């Protein structure tokens, strides 16, 4: 259950969860989240921006709480510190990159606590 | 004489044939509903606003049902919240789950009234009914999982906009909405779809997944594509305009807009000037400074005087703006301003407004009882004004008549020919139309204003205020109801010529100016193969496409959604824009640039302000402050005594007006041409599929 | 948690497979719950004392 | 000392503008054939007293009450301007 | 990990990496969107 | 109507009230001046105190000048009590924001504020 | 049963508005309403000059014995004529109850200070200065307790905005912290939550 | 008690800056309903909300910035005279629009199936 | 998918790539630009075309209560693959 870093999954295809459906953006307390959608080139309904200013954050896990599917999740990596304030503004690509290398963690860390919730 | 009805026990006096909804409307409470639509019929197929009546063993439909004498209704009782829950539980039974990936999102009413009258758990343990998605069009996006069939697209399709082309194909839990055959839903009001399906099932195309309804924020600001001058919300988000949406006034718009207005405020981000721009040695247009850009303008205008100084108004101008201009040109006793749309100044002219308003209102169709349309064609020159002719036609059978080329407006008319050789039939007594207006008890005659751009458009208001005049004589002479209406296209018309500027570029044509002010006159009336060799052209506007090619100087200004303007619609209504976003680049409000201009010029003008722009509008014409009022003197017996003075020979031409069909209707201004949405709607109705 | 899905978010098996149970989930998590007016006063007993909201 | 042009203001209801009614209604056909090109432009106010403005050369502007003058008050106010008087 | 393995997937990074911040590597925020508004571009054939 | 005297029954009252703090603050810049170290002079200290006492010169209500004499009081005792550091007396003169315009052509060329 | 209901005490309802037409009986000066929540709790309505008078009396009746002050605060409803409301929360622990009482006041008119009754009230009365602009009369020290020093508004008025006008930063040339005017990296996105469907009809307004 | 005739005025005790006094006009208003909804219970009360003001694109990260602390500020009144009495005393400039209702309407099933006149309807 | 822009910057998979002679490209220099390689428009159509024999489908994602909401797909359309729009899988009907 530990809220960590934050990471943005995919389906085992490869494909994106996130639906940019903003519904953790209207949750965050924080004010910490920025998203802008559009209709993809295939015609998804996909972010082409999606912040996490994580100097706002106060890492509370609602976003993983209201998302509908699994795609935006608060990882198990807490040892993220950085040396300029401007390296801990994350974006998409930030995020993916995050979900890409902690994913088999992250996965493993749903199927044990999905019961839950 | 008024019922009394009880409402929870509470007394209401309601007129007879009132029904339930509606009185509990009267006290207050708003029944739920999925089918009921106000503009609409009656159709009462969701079920939804049954309630309980005192004595009455079966729950009634609201919607449908008078009030009879002494009843009791029972909006918050245990039969009304079952049969609610009920109705609630069978739509989420068959809806699907796709709220997150849906545009209604935080502004669905299935959502809404499901967490306000429904149940908190489903009961449903069988497999969903997943329906094809139809096509209609690149406007509106069609998810048909997701309709409830309340039928409302079929009845507003029809009753509003006069097309059959929807409606329920099958029967059964089957039953489907659609064509049943791939043909697009064109039409110029067919955003409406979307604001009245309750449901995601019918979607903005061009809307689709870029913004959530709680992100945005509101701006009530106007409708400058058309002078009907709608009533509209803009809705932005981190300073970008998202969508622009209806907003109510039964007496302009009544809840529905134009797909121009809705769908082209696309152009507002393409072709944009955003800095100003000068010449370079080579006569290419470079950017350059505001400082330079005024201090050559200015330069040159301290160079020229007197009718030397010409400028043209455009379509999408506001008073602000015009009044600065003017009295920027007065300055150097210039006085070569005009617009770039013809009006006759033979007679009466521009002196008395109840020459060129339209002085029977908008919501004055709803009481006539014949109405002679004159060289026009509302659909598309003023939809909504269309749209209460044919609302008025459905439900007090007016008399429509249409003198001109036989257009396919939305309802049934009778046609008289092609030319105005019936005009002038008519205001003798030849034709049989002469006996019908004289026998009708509100008469109304419109002349549209597209026809007055002929070379003979003062002989055709000539010859219909003779038929006004006729109308009057035989009629009665007393009362407030007025026949003589003109029906302008063009926003800033009506601004225009209460301040003063003439109508019509023959000034120019007629005297060749050495400085020219285009501003925002993309018309292309005027070129530089009329202009003097060397003339010097300052193009003041938004967009880069005829003006701005053809200019010397140009000088970045703002859009109706970026600055707080004043405008004039074809009744002589007066209206302001909001800002909802602020001018992008270096572009800066039109009568600041003005102002700026005359400060370095020398002939500074004597506003530094908004309110002190205003005053001044209020010095040259007072109802240009005053916003909603309507109200004017009617001087038409003056106006037909000067212009029986002075006649000309009609033309032996058609009357053909510039649009004839709905593409026509989609390329008309400067941001629908530089709308992608709008070429899009072009070649779909081109090209067909 | 207490069961009612107006108040408290139901479960995510539940979000995912009720039509009810999306919509509920939706607004909750974007909009939240309606309280009726009303002002109140609770205190506890925390370990510095009683700690109240007004 | 060039004029270029006339407004009236004259509100549609207040008893301080029934003279300047009775000239608009009567007068005003007669006057605009005798101008043909100067423009005397009718506007209506609300709830100030009825106004002449005459604009001359280089945005030069003169305002004259008319509030409870009589119609050949006004129209001898008005004969004053295009004379020069 | 060597007991129970975790689940491959094609697109999970082949090799760690450590915390890149003070490196060259280190990581540099940007917008992911494209321009808003488009100006105009005049004509590059001179008039009169 | 018959409102509640805070502190003065006529305008009388509150101008000797005002008098008197005005006083106060003008005896209290060369101590102010002396113990926070500023740089700045006694004559600056006290033509910014009477530049901050006249920018409510146009108050006609003896209940608001009541209040601002109050609240002028209260910031003359986070003065003297050293209760403010150097930071806040060199506020009173925003001697890092830039000049503001204040003419139509500059406003104009810089934005688009009114 | 209804477990997602919350019950009710119908005991404890009739003995607060007992004690209620109690109160209003002995100090009909002042008292100019009495209100039982169906959460059981009493609430009196006073004339904002019977602040002293309602409670020194609330304090030490011998049948009401409300010794502690819980709270004291306001709120602030800009559409009333006297838009602040100062609430006082009493603890009576002899009779193991609470009251409220309700007084209104607006920006240019004082309430007396009850420091003379309760001493809790001192700093509870700085704070509703420092953050609503309430004066309170005979205070024995009256100034800003929660605001930096210098700070000019009340920021918890409805009226001011979330971010105030100012803001802090290091300065290098003057080598001082300075105040500048307020401008933001993002500026907070304001959300329309509203649902345009009502909730609750009990508390349904007459349409006027 | 003493008694004063003047207008009530609060701007010296508010602590806005003056210009944020004196170049800001409010607009008091009804807000439209949403076309989106058939829900009319967020026309009940009046708002009062300010002028826009610019926002720009941050060069970092893209996102909108302001410099207008009166941007999200936004009052709700019961009534008209409520909140001009506010603006007044705390000495905004304010523009008021008068409040739109729907109109009555004369709604009848029975007009669907007319005998002779055009109500009725060619589909349900 | 990863794509270079003209000036030699990476193209993300939204399209975004300063240009030539934006001063913002500074931030990058003695630095990297953050790109992630993997593109799920790419991943997604190298999913194959699923064909099942019923009109109506349903998607979850995979996993159950793992996945995304439990959707329906009607297959009734010849000329186009219905597409589960939470997960971008196609599914079809057999043809001939
Ligand atoms: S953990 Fe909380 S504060 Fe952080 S992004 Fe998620 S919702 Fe916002
Ligand atoms: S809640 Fe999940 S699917 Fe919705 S926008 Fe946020 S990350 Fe994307
Ligand atoms: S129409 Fe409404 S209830 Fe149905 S999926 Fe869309 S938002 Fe959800
Ligand atoms: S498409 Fe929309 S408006 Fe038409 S019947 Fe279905 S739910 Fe109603
Ligand atoms: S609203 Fe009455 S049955 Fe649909
Ligand atoms: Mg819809
Ligand atoms: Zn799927």
């Amino acid at each position: 259950r530990f809220r960590g870093e934050h990471a943005l999954r995919r389906y085992p295809s490869g494909e994106e969860r996130c639906i940019a459906c903003k519904l953790c953006e209207a949750v965050c307390p924080a004010q910490a989240i920025t998203i802008e959608a559009e209709p993809r080139a295939d015609g998804s309904r996909r972010t082409t921006r999606y912040d996490i200013d994580m100097t706002k954050c106060i890492y509370c896990g609602f976003c993983q709480e209201a998302c509908p599917v699994d795609a935006i999740v608060e990882g198990p990596n807490f040892e993220f510190s950085t040396e300029t304030h401007e390296e801990l503004l994350y974006n998409k690509e930030k995020l993916l990159n995050n979900g890409d290398k902690w994913e088999a963690e992250i996965a493993a860390n749903i199927q044990a606590d999905y019961l839950y919730r | 004489n008024l019922i009394e009805v009880f409402v929870d026990g509470q007394s209401v006096m309601v007129e007879p044939g009132t029904t339930v909804l509606q009185a509990c409307e009267k006290v207050g409470m708003q029944i739920p509903r999925f089918c009921y639509h106000e503009r609409l019929s009656v159709a009462g197929n969701c079920r939804m606003c049954l309630v309980e009546i005192e004595k009455a063993p079966k729950v009634v439909a609201a919607c449908a049902m008078p009030v009879m004498k002494g009843w009791n209704i029972l909006t918050n009782s245990e039969k009304s919240k079952k049969a609610r829950e009920g109705v609630m539980e069978f739509l989420l039974a068959n809806h699907p789950l796709d709220c997150p990936i849906c545009d209604q999102g935080g502004e669905c009413d299935l959502q809404d009234q499901s967490m306000m009258f429904g149940s908190d758990r489903s009961r449903f343990l069988e497999g969903k009914r997943a329906v094809e998605d139809k096509n209609i069009g690149p406007l509106v996006k069609t998810i048909m999982t997701r309709c409830i069939q309340c039928t409302r697209c079929i009845r507003f399709a029809s009753e509003i906009a006069g097309v059959d082309d929807l409606g329920t194909t099958g029967r059964g839990n089957d039953m489907q909405v659609g064509t049943y055959i791939e043909k697009m839903f064109m039409s110029e009001l067919s955003g409406n779809i979307i604001d009245i399906c309750p449901v995601g099932a019918l979607t903005s195309k061009p809307y689709a997944f870029t913004a959530r309804p709680w992100e945005t924020r509101k701006t009530e600001s106007i409708d400058v594509m058309d002078a009907v001058g709608s009533n509209i919300v803009v809705s932005t988000r981190t300073g970008e305009v998202m969508r622009i949406l209806p907003r109510m006034h039964e007496d302009i718009n009544e809840e529905w807009i134009s797909d121009k207005t809705r769908f082209a405020y696309d152009g507002l981000k393409r072709q944009r000037l955003t800095q100003p721009m000068i010449r370079n040695e080579k006569g290419l247009l470079t950017y350059t400074t505001w400082e330079d850009a005024l201090s050559r303008v200015a330069g040159m205008l301290q160079s020229f005087q007197g009718n030397d100084v010409a400028a043209i108004a455009g379509g999408l101008v506001d008073a602000e703006a015009l009044v600065a201009l003017k009295d920027l040109l007065n300055r150097v006793d210039s006085d070569s301003l005009c617009t770039e749309e013809v009006f006759p100044t033979a007679g009466a002219g521009t002196d008395l407004r109840s020459n060129y308003l339209l002085n029977t209102t908008i919501a004055g169709v709803e009481e006539a009882d014949v109405i002679l349309l004159v060289g026009t064609n509302p659909r598309f020159e003023a939809p909504l004004f269309n749209a209460r002719i044919r609302k008025s036609w459905l439900h007090n059978d007016l008399k429509v008549a249409l003198i001109g080329s036989p257009v396919d407006l939305t309802y049934r008319y009778d046609h008289l020919g092609d030319s105005p050789k019936i005009l002038q039939d008519i205001a003798s007594g030849n034709h049989p139309f002469s006996q019908i207006l004289k026998e009708a008890k509100k008469p109304m005659v419109v002349l549209g204003s597209s026809a007055l751009q002929r070379s003979d458009g003062t002989a055709i208001l000539a010859a219909v205020s003779n038929i006004a005049q006729n109308i009057r004589l035989s009629s009665g002479v007393t009362g407030d109801w007025k026949v003589m209406n003109i029906l302008h296209r063009i926003a800033s018309q009506v601004a225009a010529l209460d301040l003063g500027y003439k109508p019509g570029v023959e000034a120019i044509r007629k005297n060749p100016p050495k400085v020219l002010f285009l501003l925002g006159a993309d018309g292309g009336c005027i070129t530089r193969q009329d202009l003097p060799k060397d003339c010097f052209i300052i193009y003041q506007g938004h967009h880069g496409d005829v003006g701005a090619p053809m200019a010397d100087v140009i000088l970045p200004g703002a859009a109706y959604t970026e600055k707080s303007a004043t405008y004039v619609n074809t009744e002589g209504r007066a209206q302001q824009t909001k800002v909802a976003v602020t001018p992008p680049g270096l572009a800066r409000e039109d009568w600041k640039i003005i102002r700026a201009l005359s400060e370095i010029a020398g002939m500074t003008l004597p506003y530094d302000t908004l309110d002190q722009v205003r005053s001044r509008l209020e010095e040259v014409s007072p109802n240009l402050v005053r916003y909603d009022d309507v109200e004017g003197a009617n001087y038409f017996q003056q106006a037909n005594e000067l212009s029986k003075l002075v006649n000309q020979q009609l033309l032996a031409d058609p009357l053909v007006p510039p649009q004839l069909t709905i593409k026509d209707f989609y390329m008309t201004d400067s941001i629908s041409r530089a709308s992608q949405t709008m070429a899009k709607c072009v070649k779909a109705v081109t090209e067909g599929i | 948690k207490v069961d009612d899905a107006k108040v408290s978010p139901p479960k995510r098996a539940e979000m995912k497979t009720s039509m009810e149970s999306l919509i509920h989930h939706f607004k909750l998590y974007t909009e939240g719950y309606q309280v009726p007016p009303g002002a109140t006063y609770t205190a506890i007993e925390a370990p510095k004392g009683e700690f109240g909201v007004y | 000392l060039g004029l270029r042009e006339i407004r009236i203001h004259l509100c549609q209801r207040s008893p301080g503008s029934q003279g300047v009614r009775d000239f608009i209604e009567k007068r005003y056909v007669e006057l605009k054939k005798a101008n043909p090109d100067l423009p005397i432009l009718i506007r209506e106010c609300s709830d100030v007293q009825p106004k002449l403005w005459a604009r001359y050369a280089f945005g030069q502007e003169k305002n004259v009450s008319l509030n409870n003058f009589s119609a050949d008050q006004v129209t001898r106010t008005l004969e004053n301007v295009l004379s020069g008087k | 990990p060597t007991t129970k393995p975790p689940t491959a997937r094609k697109y999970i990074w082949t090799n760690h990496k450590f915390n890149v911040s003070g490196t060259p590597q280190q990581y540099v925020p940007y917008s992911t969107t494209r321009k808003k508004i488009q100006e105009w571009v005049p004509p590059s054939t001179p008039y009169k | 109507t018959s409102v509640k005297p805070i502190f003065s029954r006529d305008m009388n009252e509150a101008k000797r009230r005002v008098r008197e703090l005005y006083r106060a603050w003008y005896r209290e810049v060369p101590n102010t001046v002396h113990l926070f170290q500023l740089d700045i002079s006694v004559k600056q200290g006290r033509d910014k105190v009477r530049e901050m006492f006249m920018k409510n010169a146009h108050v006609t209500d003896p209940r608001v000048v009541d209040l601002l004499v109050i609240k002028g009081k209260m910031e003359l005792e986070e003065t003297i009590n050293v209760w403010k550091q150097r930071t806040h007396i060199m506020r009173f003169f925003h001697e890092t924001e830039a000049p503001r315009p204040t003419d139509f052509l500059s406003k104009f060329y810089v934005g688009h504020d009114p | 049963t209804r477990p997602t209901i919350r019950p009710r005490n119908d005991v404890v309802h009739k003995q607060l508005s007992a004690f209620g037409q109690y109160v209003a009986e002995i100090l009909p000066k002042y008292v100019q309403q009495v209100q039982v929540s169906c959460f059981n709790e009493l609430e009196i309505f006073i004339h904002p000059d019977g602040v002293i008078p309602v409670l020194t009396f609330l304090r030490d009746h011998t049948n009401a014995q409300f010794k502690s002050l819980a709270d004291l605060t306001a709120v602030d409803v800009p559409t009333r004529q006297n838009r602040f409301e100062i609430v006082y929360n009493l603890l009576s622990l002899r009779f193991n109850s609470r009251i409220r009482v309700k007084t209104y006041t607006d920006e240019l008119t004082p309430i007396e200070s009850s420091v003379t009754v309760y001493k809790a009230a001192n700093w509870y009365e700085r704070e509703i200065w420092d953050m609503f602009g309430v004066f309170f009369a005979n205070h024995p020290d009256l100034r800003r307790i929660l605001t930096d020093y210098g700070f000019e508004g009340h920021p918890f008025r409805k009226d001011f905005p979330l971010s105030g006008y100012v803001e802090l930063r290091y300065d290098d040339e003057v080598k001082r912290v300075v105040a500048e005017p307020v401008e933001l990296a993002q500026e907070f996105r304001k959300f329309d939550l509203n649902s345009p469907w009502e909730a609750f009809p009990a508390y349904r307004q007459p349409p006027e | 008690l003493i008694a004063v005739d003047e207008k009530l005025d609060i701007t010296t005790l508010t602590g806005v800056p003056e210009e944020h006094i004196k170049t800001r006009k409010v607009r008091i208003f009804v807000p439209a309903r949403n076309n989106m909804q058939s829900g009319v219970n967020n026309t009940k009360k009046w708002k009062m909300e300010f002028d826009t003001r610019e926002r720009w694109e941050n060069p970092l990260m893209g996102w909108s910035s302001t410099a207008d602390p009166l941007s999200n500020l936004v009052l709700t009144f019961s009534t008209k005279e409520d909140a001009v009495a506010f603006a007044e005393k705390n000495g905004w400039s304010f523009d008021v629009e008068e409040r739109k209702v729907p109109k009555p309407k004369s709604k009848s099933y029975g007009a669907n199936f007319s005998w002779n006149k055009r109500t009725r309807v060619s589909t349900k | 998918g990863v794509r270079t822009s003209p000036t030699g910057e990476k193209v993300t998979h939204t399209g975004q790539a300063y240009d030539d002679g934006d001063y913002r490209r500074v931030r990058f220099s003695d630095r990297q630009k953050e790109v992630n390689e993997n593109f799920a428009i790419d991943l997604i159509a190298e999913q194959p075309v699923s064909e099942v024999g019923s009109r109506v489908i349903s998607c979850d994602g995979g996993g159950g209560a793992l996945g995304h909401p439990r959707v329906y797909i009607n297959l009734d359309k010849e000329t186009k693959t219905g597409t589960c729009g939470y997960c971008g899988l196609q599914f079809r009907q057999p043809h001939h």
